[PDB]
């Protein structure tokens, strides 16, 4: 989670996270593909029957 | 604020006893998580949020 | 919440993630080392 790991239990960072853009949509969708690729790894060497 | 001990969280009590000449408590990340009371002697856990 | 995350309108049929878990703040404490020997100002008025 992007906001309350490099500013724990400061508010005044989510008003300085969200003017820098789209960089915490890219990593949470960055680690969301391994996230869901994990899943696919192991269905595909074990579930061929 | 614990004489300086700037930060937000929970208070809960901690099982834990520190040694006379121990006054804070430090973790991996090098912060503040159970300290010793100011005013009474008793030490008490910073739970996050 | 996941409509606002999406920055959509339509969401899509799935699991998503939204912000963590953080109470809000209420209040503030303040608490020091009590109050232990004093200034001797009851000698500097109360001089004989
Ligand atoms: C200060 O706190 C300590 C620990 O609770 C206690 O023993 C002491 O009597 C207190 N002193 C005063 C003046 O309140
Ligand atoms: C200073 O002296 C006056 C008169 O004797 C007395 O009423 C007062 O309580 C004294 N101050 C303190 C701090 O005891």
């Amino acid at each position: 989670d992007c906001t309350m790991y490099i500013c724990g239990d400061s508010t005044e960072c989510s008003n300085l996270l969200l003017q820098y853009g789209s960089f915490c949509t890219q990593l949470k969708r960055a680690l969301t593909g391994i996230a869901v690729e994990q899943d696919k790894n192991t269905q595909e060497v074990f579930a061929q029957v | 604020n614990f004489n300086g001990l700037k930060g937000t969280g929970v208070l809960t009590e901690s099982n834990k006893k520190f040694l006379p000449f121990q006054q804070f408590g430090r973790d991996i990340a090098d912060t503040t998580d159970a300290v010793r009371d100011p005013q009474t002697l008793e030490i008490l856990d910073i739970t996050p949020c | 919440e996941t409509k606002c995350t999406l920055k959509s309108f339509t969401v899509e049929k799935g699991i998503y993630q939204t912000s963590n878990f953080r109470v809000q703040p209420t209040e503030s404490i303040v608490r020091f080392p009590n109050i232990t020997n004093l200034c001797p100002f009851d000698e500097v008025f109360n001089a004989t």
